[PDB]
């Protein structure tokens, strides 16, 4: 089977070139490959972990949708973001939407996101959880424009994703072909799953614990989309190819510099909106990247290498110590808990090696040790505890 | 429908994180069994219910969680989870728990509360929702009903009577009222005793 799409870490069509790829499943994460759910072959985009279609009249019904369908599983239409309307390129947009979709369930798997963590695959072969939950994996839905949306029920039913087309350009560009929009939305579905177990999907709504919900997305996206090259001066913004928007669409690039993005722990006194507290998280996030990176060095291949469990890379780390964090913190957590629960996921999967370079990425922003969450009164910290340095 | 950020939940669990969890503990084995005895410890007059979706996660910490129940209901915004170390000790632990007074069961079995359409209905035109609620409500498999007659929700909405601890730290009998509108899937709890007010919205769907 063969793919044209643009290839994994590719965030937005101005990174890279369409390349054609050849079978680009996981054989461990996708026992069936991605055109199979063990007991149906199919010739389209449909298979264990997603079904991707077309849905222009923005309805709920998705199953007899449209969606190209290929004998030899060439996979291979046209783009060109010089195009319009839209409609022109359904075919590619389906595909690059499943790709992506597709390529991010496997790398989660390797990291631990398994059927047993309550993942989203319609037949989890044996290995426990609940299934019948693959993602609905909408390209250029016609319920909205400017954005894009993902809806996680509990473990046992299928997460929902509805990708958009942005009007700020002319010609429209396709929200499936920001790589960084479709980890966004796919991450909420990781999120809240390992949030309070597979089981509670009630466990980032809180507003502090929505806000993070956000961070963890725009985080997942700007840590797939590192490259060959990238520095700890190097910044981050989000959707910027999609919104046609100078620095993104959050209200700092992701950065290291303070003068760049100056977002602390008590710059959430003055938010009121999920999505404006995310930033301040994911910078946060951000910090931990990097220090991991500098110790750790970078894996710039699509999948990490795993030494006893452990990511050999501090790229991989940062990813494998913020979902295992999801999984021990509680439902509804704020960011001293989750804070916490990456430093102790960090103490059960290293023994604890990285707690002065977590410790000091959350302090540089004001989440230190005496850091304490109010829901308008927090009192930020940029103390690192004695001896873990 | 209305802004619902006014209706989020609270975030007021506590996480006991591996350090204090060493600290506060009193100065091969089930890791269930494990989690069980220690919820008992930390909350021995709690009544509740081992969800089923603990496992042992790839780095070796096994993953519990627990809801608390009152009078055969459950508390649906009282949480406990409970991570256990490879070594078979409680790695860290967070929770919700309700430690308060636990209302009678008279209310439960003479059956006064308001009727699951009434729930329905308050949802509908307090939250300003595009739906029609002109409905009917049908029994299910406990003190759990599917509506019928409903326009403008992708499934059949649904209601389940729970407790739920409010803003003030008290339990409130709710009605658990479920509308899915593709826009946005609610889980909006409603007071079925006093006033039907709204005491928290849930939205499946994020940005
Ligand atoms: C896990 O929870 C523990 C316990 O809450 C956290 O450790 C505690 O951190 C606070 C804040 O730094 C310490 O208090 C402060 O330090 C001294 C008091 O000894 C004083 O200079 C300050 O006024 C303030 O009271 C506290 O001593 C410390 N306790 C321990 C055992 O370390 C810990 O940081 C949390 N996080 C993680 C990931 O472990
Ligand atoms: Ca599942
Ligand atoms: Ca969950
Ligand atoms: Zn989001």
């Amino acid at each position: 089977a063969d793919y044209q799409v643009y290839a994994w870490g590719i965030n937005d069509p101005t990174e890279g070139e369409r390349t054609v790829i050849k079978d680009p499943w996981d054989s461990v994460a996708s026992e069936f490959t991605w055109i199979s759910d063990g007991s149906t072959n199919y010739t389209t985009s449909r298979g264990n972990n997603g079904i991707a279609q077309s849905n222009p009249s923005g309805g709920p019904s998705y199953l007899n949708n449209y969606r190209p369908s290929s004998s030899s599983l060439s996979f291979k239409y046209p783009y060109s973001v010089s195009s319009s309307p839209p409609s022109s390129y359904i075919d590619a947009s389906i595909i690059q939407l499943f790709y992506t979709a597709n390529i991010y369930h496997d790398l989660l798997y390797t990291l631990g996101f398994t059927e047993k963590a309550g993942n989203f695959e319609y037949n989890t072969n044996g290995q426990g959880g609940l299934g019948n939950d693959y993602v609905i994996l909408n390209a250029q839905d016609g319920s909205g424009t400017n954005n894009a949306n993902f809806a996680t029920p509990p473990d046992g039913q299928p997460g929902r994703m509805r990708m958009y087309v942005w009007t700020e350009s002319t010609p429209y560009r396709d929200g499936s072909f920001e790589a960084g929009i479709v980890i966004h939305e796919y991450t909420h579905g990781l999120s809240n799953r390992l949030t309070g177990g597979p089981a509670n999907s009630n466990c980032l709504n809180a507003l502090e614990s929505g806000g993070m919900g956000e961070g963890w997305s725009d985080f997942m996206a700007t840590a797939i989309r590192l490259k060959p090259g990238d520095k700890r001066s190097t910044d981050y913004t989000m959707g910027e190819w999609a919104s046609n928007r100078a620095g993104g669409i959050r209200q700092y690039p992701y950065s290291t510099s303070l003068s760049t993005n100056p977002l602390t722990y008590t710059s959430v006194n003055s938010l009121n909106a999920v999505h404006a507290i995310g930033t301040v998280w994911a910078s946060m996030l951000y910090e931990v990247l990097w220090n991991l990176i500098d110790k750790h060095g970078k894996n710039d291949a699509p999948k990490p290498t795993l030494r006893d469990g452990v990511p050999t890379d501090g790229k991989y780390l940062a990813m494998k110590l913020v979902m295992d964090g999801m999984a021990l913190q509680p439902c509804n957590p704020n960011f001293v808990q989750a804070r916490d629960a990456i430093l102790d996921a960090d103490t059960a999967l290293t023994g604890g090696e990285n707690q002065c370079e977590i410790w000091t990425a959350f302090a540089k922003r004001g989440l230190g040790a005496g850091a304490k969450y109010s829901s308008r009164n927090r009192v930020g910290s940029t103390e690192v505890p004695s001896g873990v340095c | 429908t209305v802004d619902l950020n006014a209706f989020r939940l609270k975030s007021l669990a506590k996480y006991v994180n591996a350090t204090e969890t060493v600290i506060e503990a009193p100065s091969p084995q089930s890791y269930v069994e494990v989690a069980t005895q220690h919820v008992k410890m930390i909350a021995p007059d709690a009544t509740f219910r081992v969800v089923d979706d603990h496992y042992v996660g790839d780095n070796g910490v096994a993953h519990v969680h627990f809801r608390q129940t009152a009078n055969g209901l459950d508390i649906d915004n009282a949480d406990f989870n409970v991570n256990v170390g490879k070594d078979g000790k409680v790695f860290s632990y967070g929770n919700s728990f309700y430690t308060g007074q636990i209302p009678s069961s008279a209310a439960l079995t003479k059956r006064d509360f308001s009727d699951p359409v009434t729930a329905l209905k308050g949802t509908t035109n307090t939250l300003q929702l595009p739906i029609t609620v002109d409905s009917a409500s049908s029994e299910s498999t406990k003190e759990s009903y599917v509506f019928k007659g409903v326009s403008g929700t992708v499934s059949d909405p649904k209601a389940k009577l729970v407790y739920f601890v409010k803003d003030d730290g008290t339990l409130a009998l709710a009605w658990r009222v479920e509308t899915d509108i593709d826009s946005n899937w609610l889980l909006t709890y409603i007071d079925a005793k006093s006033g039907e007010e709204i005491h928290g919205v849930v939205d499946y769907v994020a940005e």
